[PDB]
């Protein structure tokens, strides 16, 4: 009933934080959001894994690091974690440039695709709006 | 090693006296984390101009690549850190080194408009024709980030 | 012999449901990153990673509550999501 | 005096299959899934959390079952089932 | 940490079962959910539901059926459960005579629409295709 | 609690448990939390001689339930003719809409149930009762095609 723990390391945890986005865009600052990659940094490395940031990417280069990071060596690894945090569309996230699929970044983590990490947990956080509805919320 | 680990902490959150006493205490100066980045990668990236020096001395690689390729330099030109820019490039770092991204030191000051360290990277002998990934030179980046100064150079 | 579903072992934890505004306080971070690391920090080592995330979804959904001049942005509520596609119970205890 | 509920808190979505997928269905056993969550919940129904159901669930779709056809366009394929959550606390059924 | 079960009732459980199909639609019979139903129909029961199955129902009678169990009085009641066994594609549901999306069932049980569940649990379990990719599936070497 | 028993042995179609439990006192008008009776869930089912033993034994022809539905409507739904006839012979209203503006002739009608139509007017159903839609039952026929159905409502 639970995955295997008994590895050499928990595993790697990547934080895309983007902050800063190209004017081309329209999209404001997202303060808050380092505080937000710090908090995080900090309780995920707690938990037992190896955690790096990356600030301000644009869709290219989150492509890339993903794609990269499906391309480790997770053999001794019990799993892996990717945290977003960005501004969103409903199933996209921006880069710096412009917006990206989701499914476009966790597709090189596929079982086919990613064989270290075959069986193992893949765990994707993500700060972002979905879309521009509000919940008002109700009273009981 | 514990030390090892230690040290890049202290390296990363600019702790200046902590990193002093894990050297003379026999830390190892080019210990690797799981992504490859080492104390000086990290104190590079966060700007921490003395503890850079201080690893620097202890004999730090200076092109030490993590695991996309990226040497401290990159780091230091891709956050601004001026100083920390001239203390690598006066330790031998390689001012064209490209990372597995297509990055160069040259490329990334030019995005991001650091004039000087433009400056310091063009003294070192920086291709100024190296192309990024989508075939832009120091040049074309200068001109679609509207840096007109930058151009100039 | 035996194979694996290629899109089994995921799973996502949204900020928010779909087509919905995700909150952020400019002086104090993302509502959602907030209420993950004070549930981390607290229970991080001792609960399944469900129990964690629902109890994430909980302080979103109670202790927070927008506030905003703008009538349209004004006390507005959010609740996370999560999507598991997981085969096991996932502790993190290595 | 004031505390809001989201007006989407509280749902559970246990889904058969992912987004975009097929959901596989025996013509005389019935579905994979309801197959696979009878059998859990008779079990366990009465002591696990709805996640851990769900989770056993889960994983007795992806291991015990792969389609069976002449047509190599459906031969031998796989399913996952999708658990999505908007609870705000555990849920057993018990009474 | 835990939903409140002390209530009289653990609550209402609606089976649609959509077997049958109009000509129309072109989809065709979902032989065995006869026995998904009755399955279900004894494990729901067994965990203290009151449940009720519907067999072949249109979109307008699944819509009208979900509309009127939201507005049922659950104040006595746990949670809710809910469960669709029919084709489907993206989003949405088959119903006998069409597609309807899945959205519009669970809207009525919105936390502002449906005031008796309230802090309850509402349960969807959804056996149908959302789309025509299959899954290959790979081996653990 | 022998409500229960019996609500069961008739979904089941149970013919003997059902008359045992009349024989003990079972209440035939008992229901259960959707409003359903055992007459309802005979009548759904096809179970014609529980039906008949329920009805000679006094269940209420014209109970609703959670959405108005009588045993009537759930018969004519599932096509059980006999079971149709044997709510009529017992003073079934013929011309009820439940909450969903169904009425056994247009439910019958709608899946192309000849006979029961044919029943249903023989005790005066409404040939102009209007489904939600403004459907007649001769509309439904059309639209389906059913034109011999489409002839028998003229």
């Amino acid at each position: 009933y639970q995955y295997n723990m008994n590895f050499e390391k928990l595993g790697k945890c990547i934080i895309i934080n983007n902050k800063n986005f190209d004017k081309v865009t329209g999209m404001g600052v997202r303060n808050g959001t380092d505080k937000d990659a710090e908090a995080l940094f900090k309780c995920f490395r707690s938990l037992g894994f190896d955690v790096i940031v990356y600030n301000d990417c644009s869709c290219a280069k989150m492509q890339d690091l993903l794609k990269k990071a499906s391309e480790e060596d997770h053999t001794n690894a019990a799993c892996f974690a990717c945290i977003l945090l960005s501004h969103g569309e409903e199933n996209v996230i921006y880069g710096k440039d412009g917006v990206t699929p989701i499914k476009d970044l966790t597709a090189h983590f596929r079982g086919d695709r990613c064989k270290t990490l075959l069986e193992k947990p893949k765990l994707f956080f993500i700060q972002a709006c979905r879309g521009t509805e509000l919940d008002d919320g109700i009273q009981a | 090693s514990d030390l090892g680990k230690k040290l890049l902490e202290a390296a990363r959150a600019g702790q200046d006296d902590e990193v002093r006493i894990l050297m003379a205490n026999g830390a190892d100066v080019n210990a690797d984390d799981a992504w490859g980045q080492t104390p000086l990668h990290l104190a590079a990236q966060n700007g921490h101009l003395e503890i850079v020096e201080v690893l620097l001395k202890h004999d730090a690689d200076v092109n030490a690549t993590d695991w996309v390729g990226m040497t401290p330099l990159h780091l230091a030109a891709d956050d601004g850190h001026l100083e920390i820019v001239e203390a690598l490039l006066k330790y031998g770092a390689d001012v064209n080194a490209y990372d597995q991204l297509g990055n160069t030191p040259l490329n990334l000051a030019a995005t991001d408009g650091h004039l000087e360290i433009v400056e310091v990277l063009l003294k070192y002998g920086a291709d100024v024709n190296a192309q990024d990934k989508f075939g832009k030179t120091a040049f074309d980046i200068s001109i679609d980030n509207g840096n007109e100064d930058l151009a100039e150079i | 012999r035996y194979k694996i579903p290629v899109e089994a072992d995921f799973l996502f934890a949204y900020s928010t449901v779909p087509g919905y505004y995700s909150w952020r306080s400019p002086g104090r971070g993302s509502w959602f990153v907030q209420a993950l690391c004070s549930i981390l920090e607290e229970h991080g080592k001792d609960l399944e990673i469900m129990q964690i995330l629902t109890r994430v979804n909980d302080r979103v959904a109670r202790h927070f509550e927008s506030q905003s001049d703008d009538p349209h942005f004004h006390e507005k509520k959010q609740i996370p999501c999560v999507v598991s596609m997981l085969t096991k119970e996932l502790y993190f205890s290595q």
